[PDB]
């Protein structure tokens, strides 16, 4: 099915390829500015609602910095470029965590599908497929090698209350936990 | 049901039940040019159509006619 | 289905962000490139389709006929979480005899390697006729969307083919396109 086409070509084309190197990129980008937060996090909303922007999603999540960039050729592209985001997350002002974090972009993928009539995508089937992209995703990284593990994936749901949501917090909470499981 | 199959060099009408998959018309109408069904792209509301859908499937109305064009991608 | 997915993604993912504003990197590559880029014809984005999902990341070793010139200006764009993503194409000479036969803008659709990465990764299989079917359905899938797509659709052409000289499949597309002018 859908997903489980996306959730492949979210590791063949992109984790399989960045999370070996992202290690050798965090450390080059501490020593620049006289130097849990070496793992990618990945956001995983269910709902698919994927913004572009993180900073205007949340107010107290706030961009830092770009790692340094990685370059490959494929597919006849010649140096097809890989860029990550540096965020900080805030709580009353005050840095409670730094981390590289983003989106899975494939999930706008589903959203879009559940949009365009052409695409004969139900919202219920958006759901569904964004629930089996996690867990093959999941089942993917859980075979993958360690040098390919050193993510995180952050899967959540928004409360259908009108009660506020807190995207900082979501990511805070696995840092604080990854923290005590040291 | 009557619909009609046009690609500008030629027509043929056909006559078939509402719940018949489409599957025969496109196959009978691409062996009179010559062709088989793959090769050609067969449009109703502007939209492919695929061989397991019947005309109550996609609320076709007596009458319709149907597109068919050169198939470029096999 | 999975070919249904990834010509959506195709789609939804690279080909609407990158075609509204192909025009804009290629004025701005001739006007401080000497104008490689000629003409309409040598305007448009050329996909190439290989029903066989054999997807070379370097065209070069395809065919020694196409050989690499230069890069357009990169694109880049915020797009989920990510600051300035990147987006990238590759131009293209083609050889005829050894001389410079055509220019233009060159890539394959990438989706297509991954079905066939996925014939040798995925854990359920899956079989040569299953990934030619879904080769086929991608690529009529795509067809369908750009056809939707009116806005933006010609700025990119399909060449998909069968197997040989790529580079004679891709000149006999140029060729077709500057006749049908
Ligand atoms: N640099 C990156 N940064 C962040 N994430 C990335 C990056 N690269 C890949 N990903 C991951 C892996 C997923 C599958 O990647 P893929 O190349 O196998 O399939 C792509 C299609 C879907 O794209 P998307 O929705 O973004 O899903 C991506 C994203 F989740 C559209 C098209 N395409 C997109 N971008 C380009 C490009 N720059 N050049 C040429 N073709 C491109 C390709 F066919």
């Amino acid at each position: 099915n859908v997903a489980h086409g996306l959730a492949w070509s979210y590791y063949i084309g992109y984790l399989r390829l960045i999370l070996p190197e992202l290690q050798a990129r965090i450390r080059t980008y501490n020593q620049h500015y006289n130097n849990v937060s070496q793992r990618l996090y990945i956001l995983l909303p269910l709902d698919c609602g994927v913004p572009d922007n993180l900073s205007m999603a949340d107010p107290n999540i706030r961009f830092l910095d770009k790692l340094p960039q990685q370059t490959g050729d494929r597919a006849g592209i010649k140096d097809r470029v890989y860029s990550n985001s540096i965020y900080e997350l805030l709580e009353n002002g005050q840095r409670a965590g730094t981390c590289v974090l983003e989106y899975a972009t494939p999930l706008q993928t589903l959203f879009a599908m559940s949009q365009y009539s052409q695409a004969g995508f139900s919202r219920e089937d958006r759901l569904e497929q964004a629930k089996l992209f996690c867990r093959t995703l999941e089942d993917i990284l859980a075979d993958a090698p360690e040098s390919q593990n050193n993510c995180r994936l952050i899967a959540y749901q928004e409360p259908a209350d009108d009660s506020s949501f807190s995207l900082s917090q979501e990511v805070l909470r696995h840092l604080r936990q990854e923290e005590k499981e040291e | 049901i009557n619909l009609k199959v046009s690609d500008g060099s030629s027509e043929i009408f056909f006559k078939i039940k509402k719940t018949t998959p489409l599957r025969r018309l496109m196959e009978a109408f691409a062996k009179r040019q010559g062709k088989e069904m793959d090769s050609l792209r067969f449009l109703y509301d502007g939209i492919r159509i695929q061989a397991d859908q019947t005309p109550e499937d996609l609320d076709m109305e007596d009458n319709d006619i149907i597109e068919a064009h050169r198939e470029q991608i096999g």
